């Protein structure tokens, strides 16, 4: 039995920690909602 | 139950203790999460019940109490923020420049941030605080790192 609990407001934070790269990938999406890489 | 707009954890007591299986967004009286988090099951909010209203396994999305309300889109140029809600940890904003998933049916933004599976459904926001999609459906690239699509639904 699943239940929900509030965790916060949805707002942009000024000076939030900035990380992650920006990869450009060829992908395929199947009927089950699974993404896979195309090579 | 609590209907205030914002980000919420999705929990279960079926397994050991109380386990966080995902996250979602309450907006305009509708609860939005990824299909793989709830598998389309009903949810409890205090003493109240939230019933599924729309869902799609291929999009990996589901809405409760009403139709999908989120319609903002990534502009293709600007940094965005993942409002990550990890299991047992406080909500935290992480800013990043999305990459792209190129598909036969068009391009989708993607965020290269790696969080526990229980963080699925956390919202990705633009600079106006609008939800441009949900985090948690993606791919594992060569180096073993995770890249999530920015998954957004259609507002009918
Ligand atoms: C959201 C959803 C899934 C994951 C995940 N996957 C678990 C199993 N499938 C491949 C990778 C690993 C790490 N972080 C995630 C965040």
């Amino acid at each position: 039995d699943m239940y929900i609990e509030r965790a916060g407001d949805i707002t942009w934070e000024k000076d939030a920690e900035v990380t992650g790269n920006s990869p450009r990938l060829d992908v395929a999406l199947d009927e089950s909602g699974d993404f896979s890489l195309v090579e | 139950g609590e209907t205030t707009d914002g980000v919420y954890r999705v929990m279960t007591r079926r397994l050991l203790g109380s386990t966080q299986v995902g996250v979602g967004v309450m907006q305009e009286g509708v609860f939005h999460t990824m299909w793989h988090v709830t598998k389309g099951a009903a949810l409890r909010s205090g003493e109240g019940r939230l019933d599924p209203y729309w869902g799609d396994v291929k999009q990996d999305l589901v809405s409760y109490c009403g139709p999908w309300k989120l319609d903002a889109a990534w502009d293709g140029l600007s940094e965005v923020q993942l409002l990550a809600v990890p299991p047992g940890e406080r909500a935290k904003n992480i800013q990043t420049l999305p990459g792209i998933f190129k598909t036969k049916d068009g391009d989708i933004g993607a965020v290269a941030l790696d969080y526990p599976a229980g963080t699925s459904g956390s919202p990705i926001l633009d600079k106006c605080g609008r939800v441009i999609g949900l985090y948690g459906n993606g791919v594992v690239i060569k180096n073993g790192s995770y890249v999530s699509a920015i998954t957004q639904g259609k507002r009918e």
